[PDB]
């Protein structure tokens, strides 16, 4: 949802490069959510995402 | 388009019967007018003693065709066809055609009067070189190994077709475009035999490749098997007369293809076509 | 931002009207991820207030007179009849324009959050729902680029040499660590990497770069600002009493590692080319640009490659085949 | 390999008339430069007999005797003689291959199969292929029998590498499809040979394949037959040094003419206070070191240049047709069309004593300064070149005429004339006649115009 | 280490989100009803329906302003895989043929290939000679470079934004619509400097006639034959001519900068290419307005790169210096807090 | 290239211009697209022709 | 096929016509036939044959080698272009088959 | 497809966009169709250099493709690439005569003679010069002149060359004339030299020994002005034994195939074909494409 | 492995045990030549680092 | 990557430092620490 990458597209290798990068640096930082941070402006940014 | 010709004179109905007849073939045009006279169709305007055949093939390249679409008792609907759309036409040539035949157009040899044979390519190209060489040797007709030659010059071997091509050479006396004609072959070959020899050597002072080598040992061999400082006005001449008269050949070392063929139509008096032209 | 924008032309106070007078004064767009981070950093100037806009287009019709004209001069003056009035009338300062009098009458309400700054009153507007299972990208996602530059393999000095970082990191004192040439970078992720000489070898191998031929053709553009009774003729050169001029690569050595960049430098304009040495010299009585070609590095003059840093280099061509005890 | 096999059937071809035998030759960086190769226009050669003539001109006697007249309308002998002489050489095949090479390597990547006596390595810079056809009269052949070389770059300049066939034709008479023959066959050896001023080596090719082998020519080198033809090479050497021993005996003529009191003719600011006996003996210590120095690369042979062109002799006539008329009449000036020297290019031999450094080919724009201005001479950036000023230097000055100053430091200069009756007037031209641009690749059609860029097949790119 | 010392240049191709603002009536849309069309085809009928807009400003001077905002990723990987030269001039081969496979087999380059002639490189608008890479996992990528001398004062020309030819070309500096100025400014010698008081600072990229201008401006490369195709970082500030040209007064040079000097990169290749008439995306390119580059974070030990990475926020816009060793920080924090707010 | 009497002698509407910059700061900078600027008084704006 | 395929451009333009051309190698003693799809983005007739005599100059001097060897033989041709349509920089997809390939079948336009 | 458009840097002024509805149903080279063009790749300025050769000039005019002009709206200009075959109105504005019934084809515009250099569409740094549509003879004939004139300009000092040059560049087609700028030799120009070489000697081997010595028996034979003219150059240059008439066929189409290689080097294609002109010859119907 | 590997910047940061990348999502989808090009062939560089 | 350290002191100061000291990575001459790229070793076990 980050970029507009919906199911009728096609992919240069830069938009899959991308998306790796952003997948990559997403399993890292928020793989586990509720051990890590316990602010709640934070898991409401979360969850409104 | 539409084109619209009359007839002044008065039509039999017999007349009608046999016009109807030929409902679809082709008309020869000189200018595409929406109305014309009817002394404008066909090839009658150019039927005389002395023109023959170059004369008529040379004529028939600045003039359109057409198709006749319908038939009415006092004007017929001659139909110009267009590129790309395909088309019903009928053999009125003694040629009967197959399937994928390119079609070409051609005068017919062998108070007014309504005349165009419609051969395919190859047969068109190959009486127009008969046609050619049996003008080459119409001055040496006194021999014998030569009028044999002739006389199987004549005659030409097709799917049912036997024909006989008449002489070009008639009372001893060649008809004076095809003298033209066959004058500027022999001036193109004489004019390149002699021109080749000193423009290899006028050309090869630049960047010289294999192809110039084995070009210069063809013309020794052939200058061999046979037997330079030229004025520039005289050089100018040559060449000059070389392209100019090389220039009027293009109706016979070409061929314009006009029709495609498609399906036939049984015993070969109609055939659906494409108007590549 | 808000103060910097100046007010427009159109006089229209009575369209784009809060509640209670307050007036609107901008629009902010942008895309929908911006303003998730300013709604929720600034909850204490949003509020979701319904605005009185137009409810239908400002249909705006021709004078017949000015289809004449359109006709017949190929332009068109707005509102040509009040023009044609107020000119013979007498009085020039018409009451209004001709888009002012288009485009009210008709208002609808409509609920869109704004913003309050200081007496201005920004409507705020995320873009999404028009760009949603859409092929187009936003144009509001721009594209920027920017021009990165960094130095590898360099030669600070030894005179002005210093640490400011001692407490910090400590190198073991082998040359390979004493002499820079690799350089450091970072990719996307926080990952470094390393650039060096040999990954540029795409580059520093190519032919362009030992051409001199366009060097040579754009420095003349600019011009200027027998050996066997020679052994007997060395003393034959020194019975007269000239001297000789000093040449152009002797006159570039006798400048110092930091000044040779300076302007009071004279003998730049013929330092052109790290491969070649480019100078002006004499035949035939001209000056003509004589494209010589530099052979070792030696060759290099001293503010562009000092002693000391040839030491280093063959100090650490000394540690690369074992040998930094020298027997 | 590419204009070997070509001029070979091309000289099979035209052997009939002029009875030319083919040479085949490569040459190296030897010869010439790099840059001189990768931008060499065409070739010229010319075949001159034993007497010495020519293989163009007429066989007994010629219209280019009578010396050379002095004149400036004719000024050689106007233009028939320059087209004797475009008629003298001929344009050779031509072929370069700019890439460093080893030649029997290369041969062996063409069909071509190669044997030698004994194999010799050899390693050159590129390679230039040109093929020269000698022509021998009769179907014998005289050894005494000499050659020239013309190497033409695109603006306008020339080499002469000239040399006799005696060494051409040493040791080869001595041991003395087509196309798919001929490399079968092949060579037979290979021999280089210096020219006849042994500043240059060249190598020629023997192919056993070629038809000069059965043709069965006859061969003699009669040694006073040798004994002329470098007479005939002294008199086209000679026509270069003593035009300098010309201009040499003109200043020592007019200086006894005048008595030593000579004149001034060029603006310099002078100082009486500055002895004038040192600058005299400085005169003739520095005229002997021109002499020394003197070569075909002077500003008197540049001088000439010009006006052994094809152009040059129906304008200088057009030059003093302007002059020598009437004053426009008043009836002219009115209704007449407007009535067209500013400065000119002189060519300057600068000697200096101090260093014995004497450069020879000087471009020097020099004009009539205004208020009773003499001469002033600029160089081709106005830079006023300011070497008169000082005492080391003494320099002689050249017209595009035959005019000629000698000029002291201090500006004061002698004012002759360039005698040159005692030269005769065919060894003139063909040392340094300004030959005509041919057309070829990359020219424009129309007499010059805005010329595009070089051919220059050279190989720092590919071929395409 | 050998006897000089080159630096690098790259673009860096973001993606950001600008927000904007406009006054009210800032501008007067004028549209009309839809004006239908008819193509035919054989079964389908495609109709062409156009609405015309024109959009007539109001306001006096720019009513409408926006800022770069929020960044969420790039799309170059940002790395150091250098500029592929032996496609850039395809034509150059070395004179001997034997050393130049040598290099080739050394380097990573396969074969010189012909450039195109004069019709088929207008019938076809580029080369694209360079082959997509298999495993594109980072991005697209470019890294030219300036051979500089080993002497270089990092100190003033490095650690700050600067122009990397080694004198501030910026055009505002001159006084607009002068020839012979601008020409004074950023090539003569005889003269001071902008932002640094010395003559030059790389004087093998500064003048003309160096190998940087007959490397990266594109007349001296015209002259020579190149690829037209790849985009090269340098082409923005060694294209004197160009610059040269665009001396104009500032507010036209601000129009020039929105409007015209809108520089663009094909983005679904795994290289960086000039595109062919590029309207689909065009990269807004600030730096070329100022002539000048920003200095990215580059480190010449990896335990100065430790010790960067260790410390907090605030720690790479610092600049820590060892013996020979030495850190650049970066001007701007955008590999501080940039990948860490994604 | 531009009728700049008929800017002078029709009759205008008033606004309160509000410039971002100087006014002769803009003109001499070149923002607009068409600059009439002069001194004094212009009797050019009278020849109605 | 992928085989009888061949380019002198790096396959990228818009309009990339397609030309069948077909060679009479004659290097051996009998007719050596090759035949060769060959794709372009260059459309005109003209100028497409000098880029073949360009590219084909072997056949040509094996052709005229032919002709000074053997004068009793009569030479057919030397080599053949018939035109067959165009395609897209997209349309191929490496066995490289064409997706939409709009045919336009011209005729037998010849060279030597 | 066929519908491509072209913006303008430039601004539109009422004289511009006259100019334009003047050009309508002009015609414009185009390169690469594609589907969205600057004004900078329109018309020819972009290609157009003096003293770079008229032959390269007609070489890659030849490979753009040609459209024609119509329907201008503001800021936009559409471009109608034609289809083959389909029947087109076409402006011209080379001042050249124009027939019924006649063929036409294009070449880049050879400047009058009085210089008229009528850009018709005025900018600052760009110009839209238009491609010339001659009639088959006039473009024939000036193929021709260039070939020759490309021939004997080989090997030749200034002089000579430059006398029949300064008849050779002019030619008259119904009272025209016309001069031909940059006639210079280029790569293109050799090239087809060499392939004029080698195709003309080509038909110099395949005569046969009766097509060589007709000629002569004619001169024998009959007394004529053109033969007379031939003969009289065939004299500068200076009973049948076997007759197999199928070797004579063979010989003959060979030697037709060399003819027709040899007449390609001049001869274009047709790219119009006229239906009716108006007679004060600014405009005529065509059909074919572009 | 070898004990001479990379420490500094392939053990810190997550990367593939293997050493090339083998992610199967920057590779074309559906081309299997270009897969085992990109995962294998050491005339290839790896594209991770 | 896990920390794993190869010598005890370089274990014993990050089982001393203050917040997120697993998270570095610090490196001796031959000994090393390859550091943590997730605090699993202060988030699974602090929260106990």
């Amino acid at each position: 949802v980050e970029n507009a990458t919906l199911a009728r597209q096609a992919l240069n290798r830069i938009q899959r490069s991308n998306i790796l990068q952003s997948f990559k640096a997403k399993m890292l930082a928020t793989l586990f959510l509720l051990n890590r941070t316990r602010d709640r402006d934070y898991v409401l940014k979360f969850l409104t995402r | 388009a539409n084109i619209f010709c009359t007839f002044d004179h008065k039509l039999s109905i017999a007349d009608v019967g046999k016009l109807t007849k030929l409902v679809a073939a082709v008309v020869p045009i000189p200018q595409r007018l929406h109305l014309i006279k009817h002394y404008q169709l066909g090839l009658h305007q150019f039927v005389d003693h002395t023109r023959g055949y170059v004369r008529l093939r040379g004529l028939l390249r600045n003039m359109t065709l057409t198709l006749m679409r319908r038939v009415e008792g006092n004007q017929i609907l001659l139909h110009v066809p267009t590129h790309g759309l395909l088309y019903t036409v009928l053999n009125t040539g003694p040629v009967t055609w197959e399937k994928g035949d390119a079609l070409c157009v051609l005068p017919p040899l062998f108070q007014w009067e309504l005349v165009p044979w419609i051969v395919p390519m190859p047969l068109a190209l190959e009486i127009n070189q008969r046609l050619l060489i049996m003008g080459l040797f119409s001055l040496d007709r006194s021999y014998e190994e030569v009028k044999a030659a002739v006389q199987q010059l004549q005659t030409i071997t097709f799917r049912d077709a036997t024909f006989t091509i008449p002489d070009p050479v008639i009372d001893q006396h060649l008809l004076i475009d095809m003298k033209t004609a066959c004058l500027s072959m022999s001036m193109v070959a004489n004019l390149a035999s002699e021109l080749t020899m000193t423009y290899v050597r006028k050309l090869a002072l630049e960047d010289s490749s294999m192809l110039l080598v084995k070009c210069q040992e063809l013309l020794m061999r052939l200058d061999r098997e046979r037997s330079q400082h030229v004025s520039p006005d005289d050089e100018i001449a040559r060449l000059s007369a070389l392209f100019v008269m090389l220039r009027q050949l293009d109706d016979l070392i070409r061929e314009q293809v006009v029709f495609t063929v498609c399906d036939v139509s049984p015993d070969n008096k109609s055939a659906t076509c494409i108007f590549k032209g | 931002l808000a103060e910097a924008a100046t007010d427009s032309i159109l006089d229209n106070p009575t369209t784009y009207t809060t509640s209670s007078g307050a007036k609107i004064s901008g629009v902010m767009v942008s895309t929908a991820n911006v303003m998730q981070i300013i709604m929720s950093l600034l909850s204490s100037h949003i509020t979701k207030e319904t605005v009185s806009a137009p409810a239908t287009y400002g249909n705006f019709v021709l004078s017949p007179e000015n289809a004449v004209t359109a006709i017949s001069y190929h332009s068109i003056l707005a509102d040509f009849n009040s023009y044609k009035a107020h000119l013979t009338s007498g009085q020039p300062h018409l009451p209004n324009d001709s888009l002012s009098q288009a485009g009210a009458h008709s208002l609808t309400p409509l609920s869109m959050d704004v913003i309050r700054l200081g007496e201005k009153t920004v409507i705020m507007e995320n873009l999404r729902r028009v760009y949603k299972n859409t092929d187009t990208k936003d144009p509001l996602e721009r594209n920027v680029d920017l021009t990165f530059f960094f130095p590898v393999g360099l030669y600070l000095p030894e005179d002005r040499g210093y640490t400011t970082v001692e407490s910090k990191v400590k190198l073991n004192d082998t040359v390979r660590n004493a002499l820079p040439t690799t350089a450091y970078l970072l990719n996307r992720d926080r990952a470094v990497q390393k650039i060096d000489f040999v990954d540029a070898l795409k580059t520093l191998c190519h032919p362009v770069l030992h051409e001199p031929a366009p060097c040579l053709q754009t420095f003349t553009e600019r011009g200027p600002p027998p050996m066997g009774g020679a052994a007997r003729r060395i003393p034959h050169f020194y019975r007269v009493r000239r001297e000789v001029p000093r040449t152009v690569n002797e006159m570039k050595q006798d400048f110092v590692v930091t000044d040779f960049y300076k302007v009071g430098n004279i003998t730049l304009y013929t330092e052109l080319h790290p491969f070649f040495d480019f100078t002006h010299c004499q035949e035939n009585s001209e000056t003509v640009a004589l494209c010589t070609p530099r052979i070792v590095i030696g060759n290099l003059p001293d503010g562009l490659a000092p002693g000391p840093f040839h030491e280093l280099r063959t100090w650490e061509i000394m540690e690369h085949m074992r040998l930094r005890p020298p027997p | 390999m590419e204009t070997h096999l070509y001029s070979d059937l091309a000289f099979e071809a035209r052997f009939a008339d002029d009875e030319q035998l083919p040479l085949h030759l490569v040459l190296d960086q030897e010869v010439l430069s790099n840059e001189e190769a990768e931008t060499l226009r065409y070739v010229y050669y010319r075949n001159v007999d034993s007497a010495g003539r020519s293989t163009g001109r007429a066989p007994g006697g010629d219209e280019d005797d009578a010396p050379a007249s002095d004149d400036a309308e004719d000024a050689v002998g106007g233009d028939r003689a320059f087209d004797r002489e475009r008629r003298t050489w001929q344009r050779a095949c031509f072929r370069v291959l700019p890439r460093p090479l080893e030649l029997l390597d290369y041969l062996r990547q063409s069909g071509l199969t190669v044997t030698l006596e004994k194999e010799q390595r050899v390693r050159m810079f590129y390679a230039v292929f040109t093929t020269l056809g000698l022509r021998c009269p009769d179907n014998r052949l005289s050894g005494a029998q000499t050659l020239h070389l013309r190497l033409v770059w695109p603006d306008g300049s020339y080499r002469d590498w000239e040399f006799l066939a005696r060494d051409l034709l040493r040791e080869e008479m001595e041991a003395n499809a087509r196309t798919d023959e001929w490399k079968g066959a092949g060579v037979s050896r290979l021999r280089e040979v210096w020219d006849v001023q042994h500043r240059v080596r060249l190598r020629v090719l023997w192919y056993v394949n070629s038809f000069w082998r059965s043709r069965e020519l006859s061969y003699d080198d009669h040694e006073v037959e040798l004994y002329r033809a470098l007479d005939a090479y002294r008199a086209r050497i000679a026509v270069e040094y003593v035009l300098i021993r010309a201009v040499r005996d003109e200043i020592y003529a007019v200086l006894r003419r005048d008595g030593g009191a000579l004149p001034q003719r060029f603006a310099c600011h002078v100082s009486r206070n500055m002895s004038w006996r040192v600058v005299w003996e400085l005169c003739r210590h520095a005229l002997a070191l021109w002499m020394d120095w003197a070569d075909v690369r002077s500003c008197i042979i540049k001088a000439l240049t010009p006006r052994l062109s094809r152009g040059a002799a129906a304008a200088a006539q057009r030059a003093r047709r302007q002059r020598e008329r009437s004053a426009p009449k008043p009836q002219e000036l009115l209704f007449g069309p407007r009535n067209e020297p500013a400065e000119q290019t002189w060519y300057a031999d600068v000697v200096r004593c101090v260093r014995a450094q004497v450069d020879l080919g000087v471009e020097v724009r020099a004009a009539r300064c205004p208020r009773t201005g003499l001469w002033i001479v600029r160089d081709r950036r106005g830079r006023l070149r300011r070497w008169l000023s000082q005492p080391e230097v003494c320099v002689l000055y050249v017209t595009p005429d035959l005019d000629f100053y000698w000029v002291l430091p201090g500006g004061f200069a002698v004012s002759s004339r360039v005698t040159l009756h005692g030269l005769a007037q065919r060894a003139l031209r063909d040392r340094f006649q300004n030959f005509e641009a041919v057309l070829a690749r990359g020219m424009h059609v129309e007499a010059g115009r805005q010329e595009p860029e070089t051919p220059r097949v050279s190989g720092r790119r590919l071929p395409f | 280490h050998p006897g000089f010392a080159l630096t690098a240049v790259r673009t860096d191709t973001f993606e950001v989100d600008m927000l904007l603002y406009s006054g009210k009536s800032c501008t007067s849309v004028i549209i009309n009803n839809p004006i239908v069309t008819k193509e035919e085809r054989d079964i389908s009928t495609t109709y062409h329906v156009t609405q015309n807009i024109n959009t007539v400003d109001m306001g006096l001077g720019y009513t409408s302003n926006t800022c770069v905002a929020y960044v969420n990723r790039v799309r170059t990987d940002m790395g150091v895989r250098v500029q592929d030269l032996f496609r850039v001039f395809p034509m150059n081969v070395y004179r001997h043929d034997e050393v130049d496979r040598w290099i080739r087999h050394a380097a990573g380059v396969e074969r010189p290939q012909l450039l195109d002639t004069e019709t088929i490189s207008m019938l076809t608008f580029g080369s694209m000679s360079e082959r997509n890479a298999a495993a594109t996992v980072h991005g697209q990528k470019a890294a030219c470079e300036l051979i500089l001398t080993p002497v270089t004062m990092d100190v003033n020309y490095f650690k700050i934004p600067n122009n990397p030819r080694g004198r501030a070309s910026c055009m505002l500096a001159v006084d607009p619509y002068d020839t012979e100025a601008a020409t004074k400014a950023i090539y003569d010698h005889r003269e001071a400097d902008a932002q640094t008081f010395a003559a030059t600072h790389n004087p093998w990229a500064s003048q003309a006639g160096c190998l940087s201008d007959v490397l990266y401006n594109t007349r001296h490369r015209e002259r020579l034959g190149y690829n037209s195709k790849f985009y090269s970082p340098c082409a923005q500030y060694f294209n004197t001519e160009e610059i040269i040209a665009a001396n104009k007064t500032l507010f036209k040079t601000i129009d020039e900068y929105l409007l015209r000097a809108k520089d663009c990169i094909r983005g679904d290749t795994d290289t960086q290419y000039v595109c062919v008439e590029g309207t689909e995306q065009l990269i807004e390119n600030p730096c070329r307005l100022t002539q000048e580059a920003l200095p990215i974070l580059s480190t010449t030990t990896l335990a100065l790169m430790e010790t960067k990475l260790k410390g907090g926020a605030g720690a790479f816009a610092t600049s820590e210096t060892h013996f020979g060793n030495y850190v650049v920080g970066e001007i701007i924090p955008l590999q501080q807090s940039m990948l860490f707010n994604s | 290239m531009e009728n700049w009497s008929a800017l002078e002698l029709l009759p205008k509407v008033g606004i309160p211009t509000d410039f971002l910059t100087h006014v002769k700061t803009s003109a001499g900078e070149e923002m607009f697209e068409a600059l009439r600027i002069y001194y004094g008084d212009d009797p050019e704006r009278y020849n109605i022709h | 096929p992928k085989d009888m395929y061949l380019t002198w451009e790096e396959t990228r333009g818009r309009l990339q016509y397609v030309y069948l051309i077909i060679v009479y190698d004659y290097d051996g003693p009998e007719t050596r036939p090759g035949i060769y799809v060959l794709t372009s983005s260059i459309a005109h007739w003209q100028t497409l044959v000098d880029v073949a005599r360009g590219k084909f100059a072997r056949e040509r001097c094996s052709f005229v080698n032919r002709r000074i060897t053997r004068p009793r033989q009569i030479p057919l041709c030397t080599g053949v272009i018939q035109k067959l349509g165009w395609c897209l920089a997209d349309d191929i997809h490496t066995v490289v088959r064409l997706d939409n390939f709009s045919v336009e079948l011209g005729d037998f336009r010849e060279f030597v």
